[PDB]
């Protein structure tokens, strides 16, 4: 089994800064890592697959990347609207996991 | 050339001129070697009317005229066998690539032949032009000195089938030669490509850069030279044209083969150049690097010293330091500490 | 254009079973994969089954394994998920997905789910 | 809104010549209404605008003959490619004009415009001064078979004119590439160096204009255009083929310059050697008689040389014998 | 060519993935043309462009975007199309290549486009195939090089709309080939600025795009020799599906190819010179910069030396309170610094 | 490997029957991935190493840059000052004007000069 | 006729007829002797050593019907790999490699194969060669060898040669070990022209397989009259051994270059090296000295000398000096 630890828990930022959403797997994934966004009561929304390239439809500020076994989720310049939970998902193997989540508060 | 094939229009002559390019005008000569299946012939003239009513006759005859600056020779030649006026405009130009042009009654092919020179790092090409029509394969050279008499000893001493086969062997034959010639060159570089790399590896001289600059642009040359000589010899293999007779067809794969072989090691070749200059700059980097082990320690060992001789060497007052008992000495042994410490870190450098 | 819809649950008694349906429209359940995605109440996302049609080819996460089965019918363009002496802790926003792969080098591949569907809860 | 690029402005000046197969007449005059009649003669004619600045007049002429705004912003941009524009009423062509001096190697050029217009040919220069004299000339002296031809012919001469002008450039080019190998075998130096940089610099731009020309020549020819008579079309062909000669002398130039950098290029080795044997050689020698001699420079109470008899003598002496044991140990090392 | 598609490992057996990078857009476009009249139509409904298999006059079909694996397939299994070539369809990371089936002919085939004040060479894989009446072409994203093709069409200009699909497929290729042409003097003018730029200032810039040119000059070698290889094909025997009278011009198209790869080669050997002229510079300046310091070093230490002489505290001063000893000390200093500049004047340094 | 995988699905001796040949074929295709892979691996890491050669190389040019600068302006104020500052101190009793100052001034626009000097043709 | 071989000192003549019901081995350089084996119904082998001697190929050719030019080519040294083809028989040429050990040197040795009807000649440059074990296992009536034909004896010498050639590589595998040992160890002058010449050597392989490669693809595609079948699969399989060797070669090819681009980067990291360690030291130390120059003034009216215990102030500013040119480093990523 491959677990993907998503730290910190849960941060709070304001608006306009960088904040950055690490995830980190137990063994080697190779880069099958995708990022959701998950509003309150709303079916989660893909922004990054492949670990680093931007879904098609999805603002450019959202970015990713992978260094190695890590993997972070950036937002340069944060807006109002990107408040949600994020998901890391691991796709090497057939048995997908999810991360723990990381709810951008105010 | 390609676009309905016209005699193209200078600027300083008049406009039907043909005009020799090159630059030998020494040597003119008309050899001629007809044979059979059991009886051949051979004669040597400057007279080309004796050449003239061969291209009607039967067996396989080889007409060679050798010196092109003579161009009215040329144009007889072309005249009386119905050769196209742009077809001798290539044959007189030499500054050319090799190609083969099919024609309904004949084939054109312009090849080269170079002759690397020792003690002169350079090699020069001579173009050879042939024609193969009907029963006669006429071959046009620059100067005197070719790569075809293992071809002539063929035909005078009966080996092989050449005897037997008709016209399009003989041009199989005499660009087998030429490909068996090019293999020769190649050896030569290697051996230049040798004598180089003893050079580079024991002096680095000044001239050796310039030599492997100059064998560079050599095989730069013997590529440009080659690549269209496949191109040549896949289109006489591929689009089989009806004077090749369909039986000889498959003689010219062994020749496109030996294309691809030499191109692939005029490649290596250009590479292993390429590889003894990456050693010449490095053993002359290392020859730099030797000084600056020396410049360099000297400036480690002296530098701090100086340095320390600078700050005690002042003149201030109302301070219990500088003017004291015994210690000179101890500042002696300072510095000593400090030289036998640079020293053992220079053992763990592993230089000095 | 491409819409997915679940029905079929809200509640059942522990050790229960029954089936929820996901409903494609605007693509073929046999050109892609179909994924069920679970959220406990107040909890993250968790991976349940995943389906191709094409094939058949059947994964289950280790939580769940044998007590559902997922299965697809291409004509009806539908995917289902009958579950089995389902527990207490099995109460969860049940989510349908459609997935595609993607490339990453020649002996890896990875799928990335694109459109989801808007979840039914089961109790 | 038509914006200039041509640096000077110093002069504008208009001249046109109307020739037929029976009479023939020339015109010069400064207002633009005077060549407005022209064109409504049947005679091919052949209006010389010299200066594009004035913009007013290539507005006046261009709504006047039907032109559509793109040629005349291309008119007005000077740094542009040559290039040939088929239009279904007129043919649009721009050249390059080219001027090299001796004694101080520049080369300049001066863009040049040509249209092609039923029975009439406008062309709209930049400044005074031309290469085609010799068509004037040919005109008012009834040379050649020109006046017996419609405006085509007038376009070929134009053009073959240039082109001449482009053979002589050549010329120069040889005797400077001449000298400039010669001086560089025999001695080189770093104005032999500045003058094989600014050499590839102009052949550069040489290929760089002529190359698309030769393409040019050949739409002009092989496209078969309706407003060039089927007649004209050997001399289209006879100036295609003297820009390949242009072509191959510029890509053979090139080559022979590249070669001579290269081989200027290939030796530097010396230096590294030399200067730096020098270096080490001299920091190693003075730097340690510099440190005996600061040494002293120690405040202290006592100190031994202050007792010592004659310790000036005897510390030059041990520095000296420093300085003799390092230089025989340089001798160890070579260099 | 198998009738087994290829069995990849994590992958449901069966299934086709998309390889490349490109998702954003998808769109069919077809151009129904005949003797005497032509047709338009951009849709995204695959079933609109279906019926096209079966007519009689020619059938352009363009469908941008092969992330939808779906309609791919959706067209390979109407048109009768092997599995393995719908797989080598969407793969991407294939060199360019030619294969003969007996309904129809499968050519896989490569752009580029190259960027200004962003030196980047990028590839878009384009695949075509000639069945029946009609020439399907898969492309990646919207942005292809046949729109000279599209206007003669539009047009009818030319004999394109006077013939058959196998000269349609010739117009495609011919204009793919032209812009490798365009793509070339767009290389080539970067060259004579990095030639200009490398010759007169050696930076780390300079090395930078350099390198990156030959990286892409070697790229443009792999993909063009293929070319030149499935062009041949096309022109060589091509019994089934291309008629005689189409051949002449895939040879012009064959010796095209032939010029454009003696160009990529020139440009590599040219670039190699670059690179070798770019470390000759760099050299040349840290020698010169090194004549500068060895220089003021030189005439410098000695100075320091005979600074640190007449700087001892010792008893004997031999000039203790000699007249004009600082003026004489300075007139040694002058005479040394003389000798040493006429001295490394000699050298020429 | 692959060419072994590539005997025993083509070859089929009796032994190996003929049910199992596909799954021999699913590990040729297997054994395809892995070599491919490889390759590319190959292709990236050869990239790699001409990267630091693109690097390293460029940090000897600014080094010695540096080093230069700095040598050729602090040994010939080094000099000045050693010539102002001995032990033996035969100089000018009277101060005249500040010469301390004087001096300083004198250092800082021969640095100055030194440094105008410098990077005219851009060699630094 | 002509000559030119490298070794004339050794000449001795081999003759070996074998068959299943008695076996017979010839020496000594009887000329006259190996004459009468050709009317032999089983086959024979003679192995004739040292062509510096031209009488006795001359005679034995004459004897046996080979055209002249034939004996011409075995006289030549510098000959590619060819087959010819001919009524009577067939010449084959091909090259034999040995390797010594501690020398790196790549050597070469022609030798010369022709078969006709039953009787099958050699032709040595020098005494020794790797058909020892056939001739052993000819002696020891071992395999199918002695009843077949001559044509499995051409197989069987041409198989031996493939084998020698595969020993050759395991030799080069071991040598590129040592030397990727010591070049990862030690790098010296030494090692980087020892590799070089494997890099040579791997080279000139490379070169002389492809001409191996094309003789044997005639050799079983142009099925000859006088090679009548019971070798086709035999040289399809020497044919895969060639391509097996041609891999292995490429292999040690890659190795090679790496070890070469290994030695430069080493060369490259140690001149970095030492030119940052003096760069630190100079701008670390050289400023204080330069300071402590400044403040070295012996003015009898210093204002400076007093400033509120100016002393540990400026070894303050010395040491924060100092701090900040070490902290410059780290910032731009130095150490
Ligand atoms: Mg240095
Ligand atoms: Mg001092
Ligand atoms: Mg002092």
């Amino acid at each position: 089994d491959i677990q993907m630890t998503q730290s910190p828990s849960s941060l709070s930022a304001s608006v306009g800064d960088r904040v950055t959403i690490t995830c980190r797997a137990s063994q080697s994934v190779s880069s099958a890592v995708a990022w959701y966004q998950q509003k309150p009561g709303k079916a989660p929304k893909l922004l990054i697959y492949s670990a680093s390239s931007l879904y098609s439809g999805v603002p450019s500020r959202f970015s990713g990347s992978r260094s190695g076994t890590d993997f972070t989720l950036t937002i340069s310049s944060l807006q109002p609207e990107d408040f949600a939970t994020y998901y890391c998902q691991q796709s090497s193997s057939s048995l997908i996991t999810f991360g723990q989540g990381t709810k951008v508060e105010i | 050339h390609m676009e309905e094939k016209r005699l193209s229009a200078k600027k300083g002559l008049p406009p039907g001129t043909l005009v020799y390019t090159g630059k030998y005008r020494e040597d003119f000569e008309i050899e001629v070697m007809n044979y059979s299946i059991e009886e051949f012939r051979e004669f040597k003239t400057t007279d080309v009317e004796s050449v003239l009513p061969f291209r009607d006759s039967s067996t396989p005859t080889w007409i060679n005229i050798t010196g092109i600056h003579r161009t009215d020779v040329v144009q007889r030649v072309g005249e009386f066998f119905g050769i196209h006026p742009l077809v001798l405009e290539d044959i007189l130009n030499v500054h050319q690539r090799p190609k083969v042009e099919f024609f309904e009654n004949y084939v054109f092919i312009v090849l080269k032949m170079f002759t690397y020179d020792k003690n002169l790092h350079e090699l020069e090409s001579e173009q050879v032009s042939l024609i193969l029509t009907k029963n006669c394969v006429l071959m046009f050279q620059e100067k005197i000195g070719d790569v075809f008499d293992p071809v002539r000893e063929r035909i005078r001493y009966n080996r092989g089938i050449i005897r037997k086969k008709r016209a399009d062997y003989l041009l199989y034959s005499l660009i087998d030669a030429l490909v068996d010639d090019y293999f020769v060159l190649l050896e030569k570089i290697d051996d230049e490509i040798d004598v180089l790399e003893e050079e580079v590896l024991e002096r680095p001289e000044k001239e050796t850069v310039q030599r492997t600059h100059q064998l560079k642009r050599n095989l730069v040359e013997l590529r440009k030279t080659i690549w269209p000589l496949r191109e040549v010899l896949s289109s006489l293999y591929r689009d089989v044209p009806p004077l090749i007779e369909k039986e000889t067809v498959p003689y010219f794969r062994d020749v496109y083969d030996h294309t691809i072989q030499i191109a692939d090691t005029v490649e290596t070749f250009r590479d292993i150049v390429s590889g003894l200059l990456d050693v010449y700059l490095s053993s002359v980097s290392n020859k730099t690097n030797e000084v600056m082990k020396v410049l360099t320690i000297i400036a480690t060992i002296f530098m701090p010293l100086t340095f320390i001789a600078g700050i005690y060497g002042m003149n201030f007052e109302y301070m219990p330091e500088l003017r004291w008992k015994w210690g000179y000495p101890v500042v002696l042994a300072v510095m000593g500490v400090i030289a036998v410490i640079m020293v053992v870190y220079f053992k763990k450098k592993k230089w000095l | 254009e491409v819409q997915l819809v679940e029905s079929g649950g809200g509640l059942v008694q522990p050790g229960g079973s029954l089936r929820l349906s996901c409903a494609a429209s605007g693509f073929n359940v046999s050109y892609y994969s179909i994924h069920w995605v679970r959220q406990a109440p107040g909890k993250g996302l968790e991976w349940v089954a995943s389906i191709s049609s094409s094939s058949g080819s059947t994964s289950y996460a280790d939580s769940v394994k044998g007590r559902f089965t997922i299965s697809a019918d291409t004509s009806k363009n539908t995917a289902y998920l009958q579950m089995n002496s389902l527990r207490a802790e099995d109460t969860a926003v049940y989510y349908c997905a459609r997935s595609y792969w993607y490339y990453i080098w020649s002996y890896s591949y990875g799928n990335a789910m694109d459109y989801w569907g808007q979840g039914t809860l089961v109790t």
